RNA sequence: CGUGUAUGUGCGUCCAUGAUGAAUC
RNA sequence: CGUAGACGGUGAGAGCCCGGUACGUGAAAACCCGACGUCUGUCUUGAUGGUGUUCCCGAGUAGCAGCGGGCCCGUGGAAUCUGCUGUGAAUCUGCCGGGACCACCCGGUAAGCCUGAAUACUUCCCAGUGACCGAUAGCGGAUUAGUACCGUGAGGGAAU
RNA sequence: AGCUGUCAACCGAGCGUUGAUCCGAGGAUGUCCGAAUGGGGAAACCCGGCACGAGUGAUGUCGUGUCACCAGGCGCUGAAUAUAUAGGCGUCUGGGGGGAACGCGGGGAAGUGAAACAUCUCAGUACCCGUAGGAAGAGAAAACAAAAUGUGAUUCCGUGAGUAGUGGCGAGCGAAAGCGGAGGAUGGCUAAACCGUAUGCAUGUGAUACCGGGUAGGGGUUGUGUGUGCGGGGUUGUGG
C-alpha cells in the first residue's frame, strides 16, 4: 500500500507525514530486530525502500 | 633577467663549441633591462623587464 | 631618433625644429619631459608641435597666476555639451578633462591644462550642475560650477 | 527535501549484560550514528521517548579485525551512547528487556 | 558559562540634580 | 531434407536435445548523420568588359655582422631555414630564391597577416581471429593480486 | 511461470497478472577524502553570514544551500600628492586536476660504438618541462625546377637510395630533385588618394565653407592637421 502512484497522489505535507511515519516504523523495526523480536526481517527493507520512494517523489516534485 | 615582459622574448639554447669542438649546453639570453616604464602618460612608473629590442622599438615609455 | 622640438633646448635647436638625437636622449629627456614629440606622420606632427608649444605657453600657471585664477574663479556657471540621454542624463560620451578645459575657456578666458581638472572626483555621469575642482597649485583649488547640457 | 528525524541518529539498542545492568539502573545504551554528538543524542532521545535525559555518555568502539582465507576483514566502527535519564523518567521499555 | 524569578536604582532620565572659560574695544 | 553441419553446452564425436547459427524482424526514451522549414550577410541603388598617361599602396622586418642550432652538409667555398646580440633597407626600375655576381634569365611576391577536412595512436566499449600460451606457460596477477609479504620511503613483489 | 549479486550454505519474504529477478535508456539520492576550494589537516576532522525551525520555564544542537585562489562587462571608490593610476569592493563568466597511446613546442643524458678516447656516435634517444586535439602545423607556394607547350593550395606512403654526399673521410651518418600513389580544393583579412562616420591639442576670421561638376545664396555638415575602429573607397604575381 505504498506504491509510487499512491505516493504521487499524496500531497507534499502528506508525503512528509508518511515520511516521518515510515522513519518511526523503521526505528521500531531496528529496535525489534536488535532485541531479536522481529519475525519478518524483510520489513526493514520494505520500509527503507518506502522511505526512498517518498524522498524520490518529493524530489521529483521539487524538480518538476 | 632572461624573459621580456612585453614580447615574451626568452633565452635561446645552443652549444658553446671549444677549439677541440667540445659542445656544451649554453644560453643566449635576451638583453632585457630593468625599465621603469610609464604605461599611461599620467606619470606613475612601474619596474618591468624589457628587452633592448622593445626599448629600441619604443614599446617602453619612460615618460 | 627623428623628433620635432616642442620647446627650446640649449645646444639642440629651436622649438619646432626637426633633429636627429641619440635614442636615449630622445627617450629619457625629450619625450618624457615633453620638450619634443617623435617626428611621426608629418602632416599631423607639424601642427602638433606648434600646438603643444602654444598650449604650454597659454596654459602655464605661475605662482602669482595661481592666486590670480583663484580670484578669477568668481566666474558663474560654465556650460558643457555632452551626448547623453534625455531621461536619466547618462552620458554616452563621458566628460573629459579636455572637454572641461574647452568649456571653461569658451565661457571666460582662464586657459588651463586639462590635468588640473578633478574630473573623476567630480564624477558627473549625469545631466545638470556638477561642481568640479581645478587644482592650480599646491594650495589653490578653485571650484567651477559646470552645468551639463544634453546633445 | 531533507526531513531529518532524531531516529536517524539512534540506530539500535545495545543488548548485553552491561547494557541490561545499566537499564535496571535506568541508563539506556544505544548504537548511535558515528558523526553524532552528546547534545544531539540528548535532543533526539528526549524527542523520541518524551523523557528527560540527565547525561549522555558516548564511546567510539573500533570494529574487530577478523581473519579469513582472503585475509583480514574489519567490522564497522560503532559509537555507543549511554544515556542516564532523570529521576521520574518513564522507563524506555522499547528495548524489550 | 547561560535562562525564568526576587533583593537592592549603587547614578542618570522629557524635567530638576555637579564640573568647565563661553566671549566686545 | 539444410536458403541455416558457425561455435558451444548437454552424462562420450549432436545440423535435427538446449543456447544459438543462416535469417521474419525489433526502440518508448536518450545519443549520433540526412530532406524541408523558421534563423542568419550581401545585390539589382550602373561596377564587371574594353580604353588609356600620371600619383599612392604591409618594418625594428628583410639584409648584413658576431656567436650558435638544424639541414647529406662535423664551419667548410656554405647556400636555403632558424635562436640571441648589434646594425639596419620602399612600394614593383621594389624585394626574395635558383648553394657568389653584370646580369641572358627564370620562379615567387616574406616580413601586418590569419585560417579547412582527408594521416598517427588505443585507457575504454562491441564483435571477432590465431600452424599463440595452457597453470614453473600465458599478463606480475586463471586463485586474497599489485593482494600476502619485504622496505622508512620511492619502490620490489609472489605462491596457490 | 522463477526470485532476493557472489565467494557460499543455512531464517524470513514477498513476484502475476497490483508482470517477477533480470537487461537497456533517462533521471533522483549520491556520506567523507581527493584539483578539494569556508578555515585548518597526520587524504577521510573544526567554522562564518543567510533563511528553517527545535523544544523550549531555556542554552546548546541539527538539516538546507553559500563562503578558496586570475581577467572582463554592469559597475563603485582612486592611496601616497594631482587624485586625471596601483590597489580595494560587488557581480558574472572561466581555470585549477586526472587520463594508456598518439601530436606540437622546448630542455636534454649516459651506459654504449668508435675494440682506448674528447670530435663524432649513442641521440635529439631515455628522461624532463609546457601544451593540446580527437587527431595534431602549414596552408591557398620570398616553392621547385631548368630553358620544357615544365609541375603548381598540404600532409603521409613507395622509390629515388644506403645513392649524391657527409664523416678524428674513423666508427658511422645520410638527403633532396624527380617519378608512382593516398586525399583532393586555391578562403579570408586585406594597406592604398578620399569617406558615413566618436574621441586628442589648436582653432570665431563665427567663410575661403566639407557638399562628391558646374551655381545663385549662405551664416551652415562647425569652418583646418589629425592617431585610433566599425563598414566603404575595395583589393595577386601577367596587382590594386
Amino acid at each position: 500500500g505504498t506504491t509510487p502512484g499512491e505516493l504521487r497522489e499524496l500531497t507534499d505535507d502528506e508525503l512528509k507525514d508518511k515520511l516521518r511515519e515510515s522513519k518511526e516504523e523503521l526505528f521500531n523495526l531496528r529496535f525489534q530486530m536488535a532485541t531479536g523480536q522481529l519475525s519478518n526481517n524483510r520489513r526493514l527493507r520494505t520500509v527503507r525502500q518506502e522511505i526512498a520512494r517518498v524522498y524520490t517523489v518529493l524530489r521529483e516534485r521539487e524538480l518538476g | 633577467a632572461a624573459v621580456c615582459d612585453i614580447c615574451g622574448k626568452g633565452p635561446g639554447f645552443g652549444k658553446s663549441v671549444s677549439h677541440s669542438h667540445r659542445r656544451t649546453s649554453r644560453r643566449w639570453n635576451p638583453n632585457i633591462q630593468p625599465v621603469r616604464a610609464v604605461t599611461r602618460p599620467g606619470g606613475n612608473k612601474q619596474r618591468i623587464n624589457a628587452c633592448t629590442s622593445c626599448i629600441k622599438a619604443g614599446k617602453v615609455s619612460r615618460a | 631618433m627623428k623628433l620635432i622640438l616642442t620647446a627650446e633646448v640649449e645646444h639642440l635647436g629651436a622649438a619646432g625644429d626637426t633633429v636627429e638625437v641619440k635614442d636615449g636622449y630622445g627617450r629619457n629627456y625629450l619625450l618624457p619631459r615633453g620638450l619634443a614629440i617623435v617626428a611621426s606622420r608629418g602632416a599631423e606632427r607639424q601642427a602638433e608641435e606648434i600646438r603643444r608649444a602654444r598650449e604650454s605657453k597659454v596654459i602655464r600657471d605661475i605662482e602669482h597666476a595661481n592666486e590670480l585664477k583663484t580670484a578669477l574663479e568668481g566666474l558663474g556657471d560654465v556650460t558643457l555639451s555632452v551626448n547623453a540621454a534625455g531621461d536619466t542624463g547618462k552620458l554616452f560620451g563621458s566628460v573629459t578633462a579636455a572637454d572641461v578645459v574647452n568649456a571653461i575657456k569658451k565661457a571666460g578666458g582662464p586657459n588651463l591644462d586639462k590635468r588640473t581638472v578633478q574630473l573623476a572626483k567630480a564624477h558627473i555621469k549625469s545631466v545638470g550642475t556638477h561642481p568640479v575642482t581645478v587644482k592650480l597649485h599646491t594650495g589653490v583649488e578653485a571650484k567651477v560650477s559646470l552645468n551639463v547640457v544634453a546633445q | 527535501a531533507t526531513i531529518t528525524d532524531p531516529r536517524d541518529i539512534i540506530l539500535a539498542p545495545v543488548i548485553s549484560e552491561k547494557s541490561y545492568g545499566l537499564i535496571e539502573d535506568n541508563v539506556y545504551t544505544f548504537v548511535v550514528h558515528p558523526d553524532s554528538n552528546k547534545t544531539q543524542i540528548k535532543i533526539a532521545i528526549e524527542k523520541i521517548f518524551d523523557v528527560k535525559v540527565d547525561s549522555v555518555n558516548t564511546a567510539n568502539r573500533q570494529g574487530k579485525r577478523k581473519r579469513t582465507r582472503t585475509g583480514f576483514g574489519k567490522r564497522k566502527s560503532t559509537k555507543r551512547a549511554i544515556v542516564k535519564l532523570a529521576a521520574g523518567s518513564k522507563p524506555i521499555d522499547l528495548f524489550g528487556a
